[PDB]
C-alpha cells in the first residue's frame, strides 16, 4: 500500500507489507551539503539496521527465526490478542521497555551462544 | 488590586510563619504561575521565591511557598533579621497584576 | 521470538530535510531555487486508515529548519552582491516637493562618491525615502551607515518566492494530517505520508499571510495557547481577499559608477507625477472575512462577548505595519483601516497608506544590512490574503471585552502557517515479535 | 553581570510628558523581554509593559493604552519608557525589570522578573 | 579478463567472470569534494544494488534462483538462442524495459509467499 | 572485552570475542567536516570488508570453510604450533604477504567453481 502503507492494518494482514518498505529505506556549497550530509545519515542508518539484523542470528530479509524463548515480563499475551487484536504501532509502544536488552540477549544467546554451538557442532 | 494580601504579620525570630496570598479562582487557582518578592525599603524588589512550590537559586531554603487552592501561602522557616523588609505576591492572569503588599516584623514589636 | 526487517515503525525525530523545485527560467540563480534537485514529477500521496499521530506545531523542529536555511540561503545569495561601504558619505539633501504635503518620504541627496580611477571623484544626485535616510547635526546619512555594512542585492537575481518542497531523505517519511478541523496539537484522525510537501511559497510578511495556504476552509484560530496573550494568536482563513498594491511613482534607474566593477543603482528623477503607494482592500470581501474569524474567536472567549480591533500598538516600521514584497522592493502597509471595527454580539475599497523602504535590515541581523535596488517603472502586484497574525491584548479583572491586535516581527509564524499539517519521522524497521517458528541448530 | 541602570530623577509639571532610560548590560540584549513597573511612593505594585528587543514588540496595561510610549535602541543597547499627559498621581520611581528565561521558553515574558533596575523617581507636582 | 573483461564475450563464459567485477564494484575544498561525492554515491549505489539482490530473496552473490515462473513470452527464445545466440550487452538492450516489473514481480511474488510458507512448514 | 578487546587473547578464546568488534567495527565548515569524511570513509570501509565476505564462499560472519586448498607457502606449520603457540598478530606479521593471493584464491577456485557446480547440480 505504499510507503507505510499498512501502517494501522493488523500484524496478520501487515505481515505482507514488509516488503515495500524494506525497498523503500533507500529512496533510490550551503544548501547542496544537506543533501550529502542527509544521504550520509540514510546511508549509515541502513547499515545500522543491516548490520544489527546481520549480527544476530537471521542473516535473512524480512523474516528470521531463533532459539530463544520469550521473558515473561514482556508484555505476556496470547497468540490471537497480540496478532490480531492490536498493530505494530501500539505494540512497540508497549514493547520499548526493553528493546535494548531484547536486542541484547537476542544477539549473546544467539550469536555467542546458538551461533557458538553451531561454531562448535561443525567444529566437532 | 486582583491579589489581596494580608496586612501585616508580626512575632520573633526561629518559629515559623504563613502569608497567605488569597485571591480569585481565576488567578491562583486558575494558574500556576504564583510568586513572591522581597522589597527592602527604599530597594528595588528582589525575588525570594520562583513560584507555587517552586524554589529558585540563590535564594535560601528558609522560603517554603505553595498555593493551597484559592488561598497562595509564602511560609518563611528560619526567621532572622535580615528578612526585615516589605514582601510582595505576584501572580499571572493575563496583564500583570501585582499584590498590594504584606509587611512583616521581625524580632520586634508588632 | 522472530525479529522483522520493514516493520511498519516511526518515532518523531529531527533531521535535515533537502528540497526539491519544479523543473518550469532560471533568472540567473533565482533566491529561492538555484541547487535544489527538480521536483517529484508525480507526487505520490499515499493515505492510510487506523493511524493515529501525536501532531505538535509548536514543537515542530522542521519549522525551525526552515527559518535557518531561509537565512542562510538569503546571506549567501547577498554575499557576491556588490557591497556599498562607499555610501557613508554625507548627503547634502534636499526637499523635492513644493506644494506642502504633494507627497518628506522622496529626499534628492546629492553626494561624492568615488569613481573608476581613485584619484577623480565624482558628484551624484540620487532620490533617497525619508525612512531610509537620517539627519546628522541639512545634511543627512544612510540610517545603516553607524550599524552595519550596506550591502545591495546584486539586482540579477530576483526576490520570488518559488514554491518549494522539504523532502525527507532515506529512511525518513513526511507525515501529513489531512484531516479537516485540525486544531495543531492532538491526535489527527486522518494521517498521511507523502514524500514530501506542497509548494511552499516563502513570503516574507507581517500581520497578512500573503499567498498562503487557504485550504483551510474553516477559520481555525492556531496558537500554542489561547489563554496567554502574549504568544502570537495565528489565524487561517478561507476564502482569499484580493489585494491590489501598487506602486504609482514611476521610477527611473541610474547606475551610479562606483567602480571598478561595482554599480550602485541610485534613483533617478521619477518621470510623472509624484505619488505615494497605497495598498487597496475590498471593504466587502475583508468585511465578512473579518466576520468569519470573529465568529470563529467567538468560540475560543465565552460564549458572546465584545472583540474589537485597533491598529498596531507600536515597535518597529517592521512590525507596526506590513512588511512585504511587491515586485522587487520592501514597503509597508500601516493596515490602521483592516483593524479599527469593534464587534459585540454581530461598493468601494478601502485605500492604505503604503511607505516605500528601499534599505532594509530584516530579521534584524545587526551584522548586515541590505539595500533593495529601485525597480523601473510602476510596480503593481496583486496578492491573496489567507491569515492574520494577531496577538490577544491582555484582559482586566472583568474581560467582557477582548480586543485582538496584530503582531509577528519573529517570522517562525510565517512559516509555522505552511507547515503546520506536516512533520518528520524516522523509520525502525527493525523489530522482534513473538513466533512459533524454530531455527535448526 | 546584570546591570540595568536608569536615568536621575526628574521633576515636571501635570499635563507634560516624561521619558526614562533603562541600559542594559552583560547579557544577550535580543533575547530577554523587558518588564517596566511603576512604584507610587508607599502604595502597592503595577505594570507599565514588556517590550520584546526582537523587532521591537510591546504590550502595554490597559489603564495606560495611550499614555505610554515605549521603544529601544538595539544598537547601543538601552531601553526607552515615555509616558505623556502627566497626572498628579504619577509621580512615582519606575522600575524596569529584565526576565529571567529567554524569550523562547513556555511562560517567558509572564515570568518572575529576577532582575531589576536601580530605579528613577519622577516628581509630578503642581508646585513650580 | 578483469573489471569488465568478458563484456562481448559469450554469456555461457561470462558467467565465469562475474566476480572480477563484483570484487571491483568499491575500488576501495573544490576539486577535492568530487572525490567525496564521488564515492558517496558509489557506496549509495553499490548499497542500493546489495538491497536489490538480498530483498530478491536470495542474498547470495553471482547466482541466484527463484520460484517464480519465467513466461515464454518475455524469452521468445530457447536455452540455447540466449546462452549462447547473444552477449550480455544486446541481451539488456532487449530486454531493458521490463526490467522493473520483471524485478517487482520476481521480489514479491517470491518473498511474500516461500518466505511465508518457509515460516509456516516450520511453524509446526 | 570490548572493541579489539581480547587482542592479546589466544584465539581458542579470542574465537568467542569476534561479535564484539563485529558490533562495533562501524562502531554504531572545518572542524565538522572531518567528521562527515571520517564517517563516510568508515563505511567505506565497512561495506570493503562486508563486500570481500561476500565475493567469499562465507556469506555470513565469525565462520566459514571452504573447499579450496591451503598452502605450505603460508606459514607452513602444524595446526597445534600456529594455534596454540602464536596470536592472529605475530602470524598476520608473517602471512602479511600473501593477503592478496590467499583472498584471490579462495575466491575463485571456489565461488567461480563451487556455485557453479552447485547451480549444474540444481539444474537437473
Ligand atoms: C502573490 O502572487 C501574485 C501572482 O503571482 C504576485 O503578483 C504578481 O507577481 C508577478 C511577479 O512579481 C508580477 O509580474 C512581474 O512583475 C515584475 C515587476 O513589475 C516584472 O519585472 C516581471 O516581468 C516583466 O513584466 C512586464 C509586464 O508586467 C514585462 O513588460 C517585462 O518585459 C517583464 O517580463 C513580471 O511582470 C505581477 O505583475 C504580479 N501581479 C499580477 C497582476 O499577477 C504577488 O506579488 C505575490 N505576492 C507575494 C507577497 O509574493
Ligand atoms: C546609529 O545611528 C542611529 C540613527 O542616528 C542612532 O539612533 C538613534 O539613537 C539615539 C540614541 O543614541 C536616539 O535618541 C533618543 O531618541 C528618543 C526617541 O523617543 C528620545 O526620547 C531620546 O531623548 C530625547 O528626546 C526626549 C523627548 O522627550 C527628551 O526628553 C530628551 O531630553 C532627548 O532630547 C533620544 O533623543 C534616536 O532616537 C535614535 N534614532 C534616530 C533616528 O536618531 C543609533 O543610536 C546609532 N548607534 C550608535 C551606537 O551610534
Ligand atoms: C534632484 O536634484 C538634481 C540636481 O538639481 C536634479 O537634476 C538636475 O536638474 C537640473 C535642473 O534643475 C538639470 O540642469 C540641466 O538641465 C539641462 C540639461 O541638458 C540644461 O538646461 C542644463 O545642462 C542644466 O544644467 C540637471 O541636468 C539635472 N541633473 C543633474 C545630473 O544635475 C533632479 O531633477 C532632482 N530630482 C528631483 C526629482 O527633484
Ligand atoms: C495552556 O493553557 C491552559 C489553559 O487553556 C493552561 O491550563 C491551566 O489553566 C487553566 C485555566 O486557564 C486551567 O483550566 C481549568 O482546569 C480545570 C477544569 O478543566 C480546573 O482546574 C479549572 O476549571 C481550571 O480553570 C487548567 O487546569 C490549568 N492547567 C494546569 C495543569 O494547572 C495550561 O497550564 C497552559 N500550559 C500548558 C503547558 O498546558
Ligand atoms: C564633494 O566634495 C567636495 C570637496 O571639496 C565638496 O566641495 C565643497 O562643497 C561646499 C558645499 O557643500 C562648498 O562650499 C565648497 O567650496 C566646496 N569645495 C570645493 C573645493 O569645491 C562638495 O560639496 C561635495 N559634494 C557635495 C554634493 O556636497
Ligand atoms: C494608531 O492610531 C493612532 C491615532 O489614534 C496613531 O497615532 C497618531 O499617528 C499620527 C500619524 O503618525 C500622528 O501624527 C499622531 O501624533 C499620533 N497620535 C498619537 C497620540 O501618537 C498611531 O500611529 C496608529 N498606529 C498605527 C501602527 O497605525
Ligand atoms: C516611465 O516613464 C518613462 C519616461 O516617460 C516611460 O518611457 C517612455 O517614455 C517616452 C517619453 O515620454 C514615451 O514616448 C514612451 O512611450 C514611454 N514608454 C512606453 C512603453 O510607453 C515609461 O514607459 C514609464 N513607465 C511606466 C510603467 O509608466
Ligand atoms: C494607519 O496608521 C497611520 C498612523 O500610524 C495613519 O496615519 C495618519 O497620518 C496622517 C498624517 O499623514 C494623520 O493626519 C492621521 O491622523 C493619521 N491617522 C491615524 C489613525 O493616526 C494612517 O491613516 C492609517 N491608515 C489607515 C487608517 O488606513
Ligand atoms: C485498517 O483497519 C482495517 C480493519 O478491518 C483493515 O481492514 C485495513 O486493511 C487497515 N488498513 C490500514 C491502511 O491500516
Ligand atoms: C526473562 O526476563 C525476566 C526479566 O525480569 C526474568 O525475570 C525472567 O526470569 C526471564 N526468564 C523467563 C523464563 O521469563
Ligand atoms: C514501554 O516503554 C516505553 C518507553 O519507555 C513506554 O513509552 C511505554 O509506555 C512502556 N510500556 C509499558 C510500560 O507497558
Ligand atoms: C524640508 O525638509 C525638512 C526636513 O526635516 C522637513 O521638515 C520639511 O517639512 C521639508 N519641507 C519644507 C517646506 O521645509
Ligand atoms: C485541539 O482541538 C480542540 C477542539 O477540538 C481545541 O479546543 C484545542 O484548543 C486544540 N488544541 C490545540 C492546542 O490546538
Ligand atoms: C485588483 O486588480 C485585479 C486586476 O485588475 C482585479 O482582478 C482585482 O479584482 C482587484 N482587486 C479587487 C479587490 O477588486
Ligand atoms: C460589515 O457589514 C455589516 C453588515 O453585514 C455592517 O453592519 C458593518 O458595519 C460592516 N463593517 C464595516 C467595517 O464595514
Ligand atoms: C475605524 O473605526 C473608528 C470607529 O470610531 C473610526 O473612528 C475610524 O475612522 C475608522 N477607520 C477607518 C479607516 O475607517
Ligand atoms: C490566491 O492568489 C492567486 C493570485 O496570487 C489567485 O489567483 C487565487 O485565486 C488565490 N486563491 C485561490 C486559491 O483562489
Ligand atoms: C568472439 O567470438 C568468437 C566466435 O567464434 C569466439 O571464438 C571468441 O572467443 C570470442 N571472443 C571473446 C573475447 O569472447
Ligand atoms: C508473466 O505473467 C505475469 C502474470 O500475468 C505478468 O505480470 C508478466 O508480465 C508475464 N511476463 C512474461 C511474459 O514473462
Ligand atoms: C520494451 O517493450 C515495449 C513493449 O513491447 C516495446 O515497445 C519497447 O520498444 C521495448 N524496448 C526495448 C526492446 O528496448
Ligand atoms: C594471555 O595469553 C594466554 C596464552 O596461553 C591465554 O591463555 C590467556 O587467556 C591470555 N590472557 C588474556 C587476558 O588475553
Ligand atoms: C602454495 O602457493 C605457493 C605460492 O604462493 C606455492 O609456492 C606452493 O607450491 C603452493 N602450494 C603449497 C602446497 O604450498
Ligand atoms: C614478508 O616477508 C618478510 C621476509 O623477511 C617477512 O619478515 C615478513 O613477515 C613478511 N610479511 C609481512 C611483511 O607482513
Amino acid at each position: 500500500l505504499g510507503f507505510l502503507g499498512a501502517a494501522g492494518s493488523t500484524m496478520g494482514a501487515a505481515s505482507m507489507t514488509l516488503t515495500v518498505q524494506a525497498r523503500n529505506l533507500l529512496s533510490g556549497t550551503v544548501w547542496g551539503i544537506k543533501q550529502l550530509q542527509a544521504r550520509v545519515l540514510a546511508v549509515e542508518r541502513y547499515l545500522r539496521d543491516q548490520q544489527l539484523l546481520g549480527i544476530w542470528g537471521c542473516s535473512g530479509k524480512l523474516i528470521c527465526c531463533t532459539n530463544v524463548p520469550w521473558n515473561s515480563s514482556w508484555s505476556n499475551r496470547n497468540l490471537s490478542e497480540i496478532w490480531d487484536n492490536m498493530t505494530w504501532l501500539q505494540w512497540d509502544k508497549e514493547i520499548s521497555n526493553y528493546t535494548q536488552i531484547i536486542y541484547g540477549l537476542l544477539e549473546e544467546s544467539q550469536n555467542q551462544q546458538e551461533k557458538n554451538e553451531q561454531d562448535l557442532l561443525a567444529l566437532d | 488590586s486582583a491579589l489581596t494580601q494580608p496586612a501585616s504579620v508580626s512575632g520573633s525570630p526561629g518559629q515559623s510563619i504563613t502569608i497567605s496570598c488569597t485571591g480569585s479562582s481565576r488567578d491562583v487557582g486558575g494558574f500556576d504561575l504564583v510568586s513572591w518578592y522581597q522589597q527592602h525599603p527604599g530597594k528595588a524588589p528582589k525575588l525570594m521565591i520562583y513560584e507555587v512550590s517552586k524554589r529558585p537559586s540563590g535564594v535560601s531554603n528558609r522560603f517554603s511557598a505553595s498555593k493551597s487552592g484559592n488561598t497562595a501561602s509564602l511560609t518563611i522557616s528560619g526567621l532572622q533579621a535580615e528578612d526585615e523588609a516589605d514582601y510582595y505576591c505576584y501572580s499571572y492572569a493575563d496583564g500583570v497584576a501585582f499584590g498590594g503588599g504584606t509587611k512583616l516584623t521581625v524580632l520586634g514589636q508588632p | 521470538v522472530t525479529v522483522y526487517y520493514g516493520v511498519p515503525v516511526w518515532k518523531d525525530a529531527e533531521t535535515t530535510l533537502f528540497c526539491a523545485s519544479d523543473a518550469k527560467t532560471e533568472k540567473h540563480n533565482v533566491w529561492a531555487t538555484h541547487a535544489c534537485v527538480p521536483t517529484d514529477p508525480n507526487p505520490q500521496e499515499i493515505h492510510l486508515e487506523n493511524v493515529t499521530e501525536e501532531f505538535n506545531m509548536w514543537k515542530n523542529n522542521m519549522v525551525e529548519q526552515m527559518h535557518t536555511d531561509i537565512i542562510s540561503l538569503w546571506d549567501q545569495s547577498l554575499k557576491p552582491c556588490v557591497k556599498l561601504t562607499p555610501l557613508c558619505v554625507t548627503l547634502q539633501c534636499t526637499n523635492v516637493t513644493n506644494n506642502i504635503t504633494d507627497d518628506g518620504e522622496l529626499k534628492n541627496c546629492s553626494f561624492n562618491m568615488t569613481t573608476e580611477l581613485r584619484d577623480k571623484k565624482q558628484k551624484v544626485y540620487s532620490l533617497f525615502y525619508r525612512l531610509d535616510v537620517v539627519q546628522i547635526n541639512k545634511e543627512y546619512r544612510l540610517i545603516n551607515c553607524n550599524t552595519s555594512a550596506i550591502t545591495q542585492a546584486c539586482p540579477k537575481v530576483s526576490f520570488e518566492p518559488i514554491p518549494i518542497h522539504y523532502c525527507a531523505p532515506a529512511g525518513f517519511a513526511i507525515l501529513k494530517c489531512k484531516d479537516k478541523k485540525f486544531n495543531g496539537t492532538g491526535p489527527c484522525p486522518s494521517v498521511s505520508t507523502v514524500q514530501c510537501t506542497h509548494g511552499i511559497k516563502p513570503v516574507v510578511s507581517t500581520q497578512l499571510l500573503l499567498n498562503g495556504s487557504l485550504a483551510e476552509e474553516e477559520v481555525m484560530i492556531r496558537s500554542e495557547n489561547i489563554t496567554n496573550n502574549a504568544k502570537n494568536i495565528l489565524v487561517q482563513f478561507n476564502t482569499p481577499v484580493q489585494i491590489n498594491c501598487t506602486r504609482p511613482n514611476n521610477n527611473t534607474r541610474k547606475s551610479i559608477r562606483i567602480g571598478p566593477g561595482q554599480a550602485f543603482y541610485a534613483t533617478g528623477d521619477i518621470i510623472g507625477d509624484i505619488r505615494q503607494a497605497h495598498c487597496n482592500v475590498s471593504k466587502a470581501t475583508w468585511n465578512e472575512t473579518l466576520g468569519k474569524v470573529v465568529k470563529q474567536l467567538r468560540k475560543h472567549f465565552g460564549n458572546n462577548t465584545i472583540i474589537r480591533f485597533a491598529n498596531s500598538s507600536g515597535g518597529d516600521l517592521e512590525v507596526t505595519t506590513h512588511s512585504f514584497n511587491c515586485g522587487g522592493e520592501f514597503f509597508y502597509c500601516n493596515t490602521s483601516g483592516l483593524f479599527n471595527s469593534t464587534w459585540i454580539s454581530n461598493n468601494d475599497s478601502i485605500t492604505l497608506p503604503c511607505r516605500i523602504k528601499q534599505i532594509i535590515n530584516m530579521w534584524q541581523r545587526i551584522g548586515q544590512a541590505m539595500y533593495a535596488p529601485p525597480i523601473q517603472g510602476v510596480i503593481r502586484c496583486v496578492s491573496n490574503i489567507t491569515g492574520l497574525i494577531l496577538t490577544r491584548d491582555g484582559g482586566s479583572t472583568n474581560s467582557t471585552t477582548e480586543t485582538f491586535r496584530p503582531g509577528g516581527g519573529d517570522m517562525r509564524d510565517n512559516w509555522r502557517s505552511e507547515l503546520y499539517k506536516y512533520k518528520v519521522v524516522k523509520i525502525e524497521p527493525l523489530g522482534v515479535a513473538p513466533t512459533r517458528c524454530k531455527r535448526r541448530v | 553581570q546584570v546591570q540595568l541602570v536608569q536615568s536621575g530623577a526628574q521633576v515636571k509639571k501635570p499635563g507634560a510628558s516624561v521619558t526614562v532610560s533603562c541600559t542594559a548590560s552583560g547579557y544577550t540584549f535580543t533575547g530577554y523581554h523587558m518588564h517596566w513597573v511603576r512604584q507610587a511612593p508607599g502604595q502597592g505594585l503595577e505594570w507599565m509593559g514588556w517590550i520584546n528587543p526582537f523587532r521591537g514588540a510591546v504590550k502595554y496595561a490597559q489603564k495606560f493604552r495611550g499614555r505610554v510610549s515605549m521603544t529601544r535602541d538595539t544598537s547601543i543597547e538601552i531601553f526607552y519608557m515615555e509616558l505623556s499627559r502627566l497626572r498628579s498621581d504619577d509621580t512615582a520611581v519606575y522600575y524596569c525589570a529584565r526576565e529571567m528565561f529567554d524569550s523562547s521558553a513556555d511562560w517567558s515574558p509572564w515570568r518572575g522578573m529576577v532582575a531589576w533596575g536601580q530605579g528613577t523617581l519622577v516628581t509630578v507636582s503642581s508646585a513650580s
